[PDB]
Parts: structure tokens; C-alpha cells; sequence
């Protein structure tokens, strides 16, 4: 068959990365997935003239309790010629459901370009290096890789011709190994209709692996203020502490009368008798802080942040922007039940959940900052992850003043 | 001989060309030499001569250690390409083996064929007695030593030769080593000697031969600093040179290897040998050792007196990881199956750093020891920790930074590592409130720094040569001091809200770590931030 021809951005070279430490489970099952794939002529054995490298793991699907591998190809990716690809579609993000389904094999019927395969060389690593690693490098498209779904592109749009044709009111959408259904049906009639598309994708070869995606309970909560009978000292110092910080996002936010009450040197728990002035003040600022602040736009040409804060008590926020207190959308998220005394388990859900978001809203996955550690993060997050992409990420020092406004992010008055 | 293997396409960095170095001038004695040595290289089919169309060449010598030849690929090396083992096996992860068996394949480099589209680059040249007549000049057709490319291809061969045997024989373990085949395994002697005749005439049908006896190592084994016995590996004698007059170089270097074996002996110091490098002028300088000097440099010769052996590992039994808080900032480690044979020891050192906190360098020995861990053994360990589990549970519940430790279990081995205090979350009741602040003018670097209490209470101090960050810092400690054992105190200062979030026991600065004990002396402290310049005294 036809091997249209991939190129490299220019000045650019291979990636050259070294290979994570894995456990002998992981070892023995990505030495059993890849002998496989090398008598299927997927996959070819290499020699040290090839200098490059990109990191590979093993994986388990939620439900799944087979292994499964993925290949760090971030690196060849940012690396990849561009493709002047697929065009989102405003529809999903509105949908009533939306499922995901991994059409991830269908690539590994395609032929990849004899000239580019070099840059696909992985390794799987021995034990205490016992043994030299044993090198592969990729024949056919690759999963994980963006050439992939763009030179299957054609493929995957005449197989779907016919369910799309026959379904205009279903949106489909595909981002690197998924590929996202979303319909405002009803459940029996959505999921039933998944199975429709599922067996028309199977009969051509692909076997494509709650559940559903619900866009349009992602609504964007307001921040609330306290209230209470009696104010204190300490009480108010906290509030004008948080408001004077918000005045970043709000300008309209003034704590001018607040601030009135607090000069004098009072103990922190004497009460403090609320003035008419600074009780307009107040109500002024909750009033403000009713909606999302004006002029917010998503910019297509610029990249998605995703902050993420460790509230505390398996309780985390974030929010996502692309300049500084101007966010796309913000949110609370809760630890999975299970994830009890895990940390990383929790952050990890927390980043695939919020990239999914980003898929159907943007169909682009952000940069994430995480609250963590760089040694605590590489060390353990291969072990809960679950998604076939892996998201950009950089660690950081959360300023305690940022947790401490979003921390007040409302919630249901029962659930 | 040379065997029939496929050569490795192999190729000059993009851009660059062949070495062209003039070759060095050499006497009557040097060439004689050489013509000789090349001459049987030639015969055995290793290096074949050349016309000078080919414009490359290399620098040969002529070295004693009967004569042997020397070819210098610096530069050859410089323009060869790249290629993809620099992880080495530690002693702890290998299994017990009834029988271990080493093959030389020392002259196999002189075995494997070279590229035969590179092998032009190899060119070298013979020369005449003075400046005369063109010398002989050959090139190789095979992987030459020195070169940059050779320990890579002859490995990579090696495996692919090795892999039928290691199939039909998956019971034998190979590990191979420079020019060094260990091969080893749980046969009986016999059944074990008769598969290493099968391996060795295996090898031999590839050219690749094995001599004799004579030069046949045998266990233990000296590998890097460490001893290879049969039944448990130890550590190679670390000698303290005992002299009486010692320069700062000298000094250095001993450091340098007390500091490697603290990892096995955990006892070792070097502080006060550490102080005798203070204000030196020269490497050759001699220093006088202080008695305090005498005293360390004399002990730590008779803890490395002391023999330490470590054991293999067994994978039918678990793996335990225990770690002890040496004192401050150090914490020591042993992993092991059955108590007291340590498979691997170790220790961490810290800075401290900003600021920090115990149970957060806890965690941090732990992901250390984890990561090692895998990589020799593939496994994480079950930790036994010096800390109880309601502390653990109360710190990385509240830490702002996500934090975990694996499956892991509290032992009741003093000092416990805990918090040594925490903040209150409201503020104390019935409890002077200090309003602390400190103010500094940049440039002129003269500060004021105080308080006032709602109890009527004030102090200021003018500060000389100080910054704003100083003056800050400096105001919350005298309240700190001048307070009881519960004080509520505000401040506005950025760096307060600092330590609110993280609570450190630990810091690079000394008036931060002046302000942590005191934090420590008192029962209950109430730390409040708020906004700078908001009229808020
Ligand atoms: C006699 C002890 O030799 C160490 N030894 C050995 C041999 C061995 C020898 C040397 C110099 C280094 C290494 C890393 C291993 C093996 C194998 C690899 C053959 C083994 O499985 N187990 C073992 O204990």
C-alpha cells in the first residue's frame, strides 16, 4: 500500500530520551506484547547505529486486566511536521452525551514510511541492566503518535460516511487514539446507537474497547463570601485578605470601608459591629462576584494552562486560562472513592479528567502546573494513568493566596 | 579469525570528513617494530594496505609493556557518529548461583567485521626512518581498538550470536562485560561444565575463540570496589594512608573516600577534617592536623577495620526497606530480606535548603530508596518508618504539595521523627495580640522593626545594615519573644504567609530557624496575614 511520506519540522532532530525505570511487571508484559507485535512485522528489532529513543510504559485500562502499551512520543510529536488535519466541532461540547472509544488499533494496519521509522526506536529495559535493553522501532503508524490519526484521515472518515450520513443529528469527533461520539438522544437510544457505530467500525477490522460524558454539567460555579451574625477582628483581616486579591480579576472590588473597621489594635476575637458603608461595600463585591468576569475568549492560536490546587481533605481545584485571571472555566474536584490515602492517585485522575475536558471543549489538551513534586510525580504516575495521550506538565510552588480564593467556590445547597 | 557476521552500517557525523593527522615521526627501533606487528595483522586478514588515494590517516605508536602498536582515533572518534549500555548491575540485585564460569573473548573486537564502507577512515601509515620515502600504510577490516564505535557494535554482535544459546538454554544467565562473558547458573557441576564446552564451541563456530587456562579468571571476583563471592559479596579494603604530613590536595582526597564509605560504614565523620581546607592558599600547601583531626582520621581506621558483607537476592522472599533520622537533615537506610543480612546500605545528606520540614525529607528518602529500588530489584520495598501513622496522616493531609509514601509500616525504633509544632487554625482566645512590622530603606539598608498589643504593650529596634525582608522577619521574632506561651500575631508580611502554608523546621536562614524554635517554646501560636499598606495597623 501507499506510505505517504513524513517529515521532520526543520532544523529538528530525532528525540533522544532515556528510558524510566519499570517494574519487573511491567517489564515481562511489555517483553510478551512487543514479541508478539515483532512476528506480526509491527515492529522490528534495531541496532546501536540508531542513536534515538523515546520511553514506553505499560498500562491497564480501568475494567481492563490486561496489559496495554503506550509509548511517550510527545517529544517525536512536538517534533512532527505539522499537517496542512481534523476541525472541531462546537456541537459536542453542548451534547447531552458523549462517549469515547478507542480506535486506537486500526492504525497498526497502515504502513509508516521506511525513512521516518528511525525515530520511533523505544526500549525495553532488564533488570538491575543484567541484560543490554532490547531495542525496537516501529513499521507501521504508531499509537500515541499525531502523524497517526492525520494520515489515517482518510480512512476513518469514508469508513464513517456511511453512520454520519445516516445519523446527522450524532456528532463525531476524533483526537489521537479516541474518538468521541456525542448525541443529545436518549440514554438507550445513545448507547445503543454507540453499538451501531462499534460493530460498523469492527466489520472493517478496528475492535474498538458509568461511562458517558455528560457536557453541560461542566457549568462554571461563582465564588461566595461568607456570612455570618458577627464579624470579628480575624474574621474580617481573612476577607479583605482574599477581596484585595480578587481585585485582580475584579476591579470593581473595593475593601476601603472594610479596612475602616480594622484600624486599631484589637484582640483577633473581639466582635466588630458591621457600618452601613462597609455593609454596602460588601454587598457591592458579592454582586460583582456573581458571574464569570466579561470579555473572555478563547484564543486558538495560543495554549491552554491548567492549574490545579490540593485543597486538602481529597478535595482539589483548578482552573483553566490562557492569560492569568482571565479563565476558560474553573472547577472543584473530589478523590474517586478508593483513592482513601493516595495523593498521586487523585492528582492523576484529576489531570486525565480535566484533559478530557479540554478535548471536548477545545479538542486541544493543556499544559498542566502541577502542586507536586517532579521525583514524586515521574516515580508513580505511570501506575494509575489511563488515557492513551499524555498531557504537557511543569511542578510548582502553589501561592497560598490562590488557593485560598478559589477555595470558595460555590456548591450545591444539598447535591 | 575473523567471523561472518553482518557488519553495522556505520557513518561520519552529518557534515563533517575523515581524519587527516600527520603521522608522528618515529626511529629505526619503532618502525622496525611495527612493520612487524602489522605485518601479522595483515596475514590474519585484520588490516589490509592501501594506496594513497585514500587521503585519510591516523597516528600510530610504538609502546613496551616486546613491542605494540598504538593508533590514536581521537580524531577518527570525534567524527564518528553517535551510537545508543552505561548502567551498571549492583551487587545487591544479582541471584546466588551454585556455579559462575568467565569466558575471555578478549581479541573478538579483532573478530567482528568493520563496516567495509567505513573501514577507509581507519587509514594509518607506516613511516621511513627519517623523512624520506612513503611509508607502508593499511587500513582495518575489523573493529579497531580505540574507536568510538567498537564496544557498541562488538556488544550488540554479542547478543545476536548469544541468542540461540540463550534460548535453547534459558536456565543459564550470561552477563557480558567489557571483553568478559559471566556465565553462571544452578546446574549440577557437571551438567554446568558441560554447557559452557557447548557455549564455548557455540562461540567458536563464529570465529570467536577462548584460550587456555592460564589466564582463566576465577571468584572472587574484583568488580568496581566490590568483592563477588559464591555465597555473599563484600566490600573491597578502604586503607587510610597514614603519613604525617598532609597538603589540601591530599586532604581532598581522603574526604572523597570517607564520604564514599559512609554509605556502607554510617558511622564515618569528616567535619572536622572537612575544617582543616578553611582560608587555603594552594593544593600543595601543608596543613598542620588539629588534635580534633587526629582523633576523627584515627577512629574512622578502625571502623573500616571492620568487615562489612552484604547477601544476593532472593526473589522468592520479600523485600524490606528501614530508615533511621541520623540527626538532622541525615537519614540512614538498609534493605533486606531475613533481618540482618543486608542486601544494600546507604545514607542520604541534605541542605535543608529554603525550607523544609522532616517528615517532608521523610518522604523524600523514601521516593530515593524507591527508585533505586526498582531498578535493581524491579520491585518497590515494604518500608518500616520511625514515624507513627497519626502523624503522617495529620501532615500530608494538610500539606499544600501532593505527597505519598507506599505500602509501608511504623517501627518503633527511637528518635521518632514528628511535627514539632503546628500552627492553630483560629485564633487564641484570651491571648495577647502582637502587630507586628518591620520596615527598611533598600538602600540606606537602616530598619525599624516592632510591635504593639492590644494589651498596650510596644517595643521598636533600629536596625543597621539590614534589609526589608530582615526587618519583617525581625519584627514577628520579638513578639515571638517577648510574648507568653500563647500569642496571636499579624503581620503583613509576604514571606510569614510563606511559612503559614508550609510550616517548615528547617531553613537556610539563621533568623528563620531563631523564629522556628521559638514557634517551637510556645503551647499555642496563631500566625495571621494580612494586605501591606491597607491601613490596617
Ligand atoms: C561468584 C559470584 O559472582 C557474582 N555473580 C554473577 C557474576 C558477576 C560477576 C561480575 C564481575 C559482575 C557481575 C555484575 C556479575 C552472576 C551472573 C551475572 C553470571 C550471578 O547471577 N550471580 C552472582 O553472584
Amino acid at each position: 500500500i501507499e506510505t505517504v511520506p513524513v517529515k521532520l519540522k526543520p532544523g529538528m532532530d530525532g528525540p533522544k530520551v532515556k528510558q524510566w525505570p519499570l517494574t519487573e511487571e511491567k517489564i515481562k508484559a511489555l517483553v510478551e506484547i512487543c514479541t508478539e507485535m515483532e512476528k506480526e512485522g509491527k515492529i522490528s528489532k534495531i541496532g546501536p547505529e540508531n542513536p534515538y529513543n523515546t520511553p514506553v510504559f505499560a498500562i491497564k485500562k480501568k475494567d481492563s486486566t490486561k496489559w496495554r502499551k503506550l509509548v511517550d512520543f510527545r517529544e517525536l510529536n512536538k517534533r512532527t511536521q505539522d499537517f496542512w488535519g481534523i476541525p472541531h466541532p462546537a456541537g459536542l461540547k453542548k451534547k447531552k452525551s458523549v462517549t469515547v472509544l478507542d480506535v486506537g488499533d486500526a492504525y497498526f494496519s497502515v504502513p509508516l514510511d521506511e525513512d521516518f521509522r528511525k525515530y520511533t526506536a523505544f526500549t525495553i529495559p532488564s533488570i538491575n541492566n543484567e541484560t543490554p535493553g532490547i531495542r525496537y522501532q516501529y513499521n507501521v503508524l504508531p499509537q500515541g503518535w499525531k502523524g497517526s490519526p492525520a494520515i489515517f484521515q482518510s480512512s476513518m472518515t469514508k469508513i464513517l460516511e456511511p453512520f454520519k450520513k445516516q445519523n446527522p443529528d450524532i456528532v463525531i469527533y476524533q483526537y489521537m487514539d479516541d474518538l468521541y461520539v456525542g448525541s443529545d438522544l436518549e440514554i438507550g437510544q445513545h448507547r445503543t446507537k454507540i453499538e451501531e457505530l462499534r460493530q460498523h467500525l469492527l466489520r472493517w477490522g478496528l475492535t474498538t474497547p458509568g461511562y458517558e460524558l455528560h457536557p453541560d454539567k461542566w457549568t462554571v460555579q461563582p465564588i461566595v463570601l461568607p456570612e455570618k451574625d458577627s464579624w470579628t477582628v480575624n474574621d474580617i483581616q481573612k476577607l479583605v485578605g482574599k477581596l484585595n486579591w480578587a481585585s485582580q480579576i475584579y476591579p470593581g472590588i473595593k475593601v476601603r470601608q472594610l479596612c475602616k473597621l480594622l484600624r486599631g489594635t484589637k484582640a483577633l476575637t473581639e466582635v466588630i459591629p458591621l457600618t452601613e458603608e462597609a455593609e454596602l461595600e460588601l454587598a457591592e463585591n458579592r454582586e460583582i462576584l456573581k458571574e464569570p468576569v466579561h470579555g473572555v475568549y478563547y484564543d486558538p492560536s495560543k495554549d491552554l494552562i491548567a492549574e490545579i490546587q490540593k485543597q486538602g481533605q481529597g478535595q482539589w481545584t483548578y482552573q483553566i486560562y490562557q492569560e492569568p485571571f482571565k479563565n476558560l472555566k474553573t472547577g472543584k474536584y473530589a478523590r474517586m472513592r478508593g483513592a482513601h490515602t493516595n495523593d498521586v492517585k487523585q492528582l492523576t485522575e484529576a489531570v486525565q479528567k480535566i484533559t478530557t475536558e479540554s478535548i471536548v471543549i477545545w479538542g486541544k489538551t493543556p499544559k498542566f502546573k502541577l502542586p507536586i513534586q517532579k521525583e514524586t510525580w515521574e516515580t508513580w504516575w505511570t501506575e494509575y494513568w489511563q488515557a492513551t495521550w499524555i498531557p504537557e506538565w511543569e511542578f510548582v510552588n502553589t501561592p497560598p493566596l490562590v488557593k485560598l480564593w478559589y477555595n470558595l467556590e460555590k456548591e450545591p445547597i444539598v447535591g | 579469525p575473523i567471523s561472518p557476521i553482518e557488519t553495522v552500517p556505520v557513518k561520519l557525523k552529518p557534515g563533517m570528513d575523515g581524519p587527516k593527522v600527520k603521522q608522528w615521526p618515529l626511529t629505526e627501533e619503532k618502525i622496525k617494530a611495527l612493520v612487524e606487528i602489522c605485518t601479522e595483522m595483515e596475514k590474519e586478514g585484520k588490516i589490509s594496505k592501501i594506496g594513497p588515494e585514500n587521503p585519510y590517516n591516523t597516528p600510530v605508536f610504538a609502546i613496551k609493556k616486546k613491542w605494540r602498536k598504538l593508533v590514536d582515533f581521537r580524531e577518527l572518534n570525534k567524527r564518528t557518529q553517535d551510537f545508543w549500555q552505561l548502567g551498571i548491575p549492583h551487587p545487591a540485585g544479582l541471584k546466588k548461583k551454585k556455579s559462575v564460569t568467565v569466558l575471555d573473548v578478549g581479541d573478538a573486537y579483532f573478530s567482528v567485521p568493520l563496516d567495509e564502507d567505513f573501514r577507509k577512515y581507519t587509514a594509518f601509515t607506516i613511516p621511513s626512518i627519517n623523512n624520506e620515502t612513503p611509508g607502508i600504510r593499511y587500513q582495518y577490516n575489523v573493529l579497531p581498538q580505540g574507536w568510538k564505535g567498537s564496544p557498541a557494535i562488538f556488544q550488540s554482535s554479542m547478543t545476536k550470536i548469544l541468542e540461540p544459546f540463550r534460548k535453547q538454554n534459558p536456565d543459564i544467565v550470561i552477563y557480558q562485560y567489557m571483553d568478559d562473558l559471566y556465565v553462571g547458573s544452578d546446574l549440577e557441576i557437571g551438567q554446568h561444565r558441560t554447557k559452557i564446552e557447548e557455549l564455548r564451541q557455540h562461540l567458536l563456530r563464529w570465529g570467536l575463540t577462548t584460550p587456555d587456562k592460564k589466564h582463566q579468571k576465577e571468584p572472587p571476583f574484583l568488580w568496581m570496589g566490590y568483592e563477588l563471592h559464591p555465597d555473599k559479596w563484600t566490600v573491597q579494603p578502604i586503607v587510610l594512608p597514614e603519613k604525617d604530613s598532609w597538603t589540601v590536595n591530599d586532604i581532598q582526597k581522603l574526604v572523597g573516600k570517607l564520604n564514599w564509605a559512609s554509605q556502607i560504614y554510617p558511622g564515618i565523620k569528616v567535619r572536622q577534617l572537612c575544617k582543616l581546607l578553611r582560608g587555603t592558599k594552594a593544593l600543595t600547601e601543608v596543613i598542620p592536623l588539629t588534635e580534633e583531626a587526629e582523633l576523627e582520621l584515627a577512629e574512622n581506621r578502625e571502623i573500616l577495620k571492620e568487615p562489612v558483607h552484604g547477601v544476593y537476592y532472593d526473589p522468592s522472599k520479600d523485600l524490606i526497606a528501614e530508615i533511621q533520622k541520623q540527626g538532622q537533615g541525615q537519614w540512614t537506610y538498609q534493605i533486606y530480606q531475613e533481618p540482618f543480612k543486608n542486601l544494600k546500605t546507604g545514607k542520604y545528606a541534605r541542605m535543608r535548603g529554603a525550607h523544609t520540614n522532616d517528615v517532608k525529607q521523610l518522604t523524600e528518602a523514601v521516593q530515593k530508596i524507591t527508585t533505586e529500588s526498582i531498578v535493581i530489584w524491579g520491585k518497590t520495598p515494604k518500608f518500616k518508618l520511625p514515624i507513627q501513622k497519626e502523624t503522617w496522616e495529620t501532615w500530608w493531609t494538610e500539606y499544600w504539595q501532593a505527597t505519598w509514601i507506599p505500602e509501608w509500616e511504623f517501627v518503633n525504633t527511637p528518635p521518632l521523627v514528628k511535627l514539632w509544632y503546628q500552627l492553630e487554625k483560629e485564633p487564641i482566645v484570651g491571648a495577647e495580640t502582637f502587630y507586628v512590622d518591620g520596615a527598611a530603606n533598600r538602600e540606606t539598608k537602616l530598619g525599624k522593626a516592632g510591635y504593639v498589643t492590644n494589651r498596650g504593650r510596644q517595643k521598636v529596634v533600629t536596625l543597621t545594615d539590614t534589609t526589608n525582608q530582615k526587618t519583617e522577619l525581625q519584627a514577628i521574632y520579638l513578639a515571638l519573644q517577648d510574648s507568653g506561651l500563647e500569642v496571636n500575631i499579624v503581620t503583613d508580611s509576604q514571606y510569614a504567609l510563606g511559612i503559614i502554608q508550609a510550616q517548615p523546621d528547617q531553613s537556610e536562614s539563621e533568623l528563620v530557624n531563631q523564629i522556628i524554635e521559638q514557634l517551637i517554646k510556645k503551647e499555642k501560636v496563631y500566625l495571621a496575614w494580612v494586605p501591606a499598606h491597607k491601613g490596617i495597623g
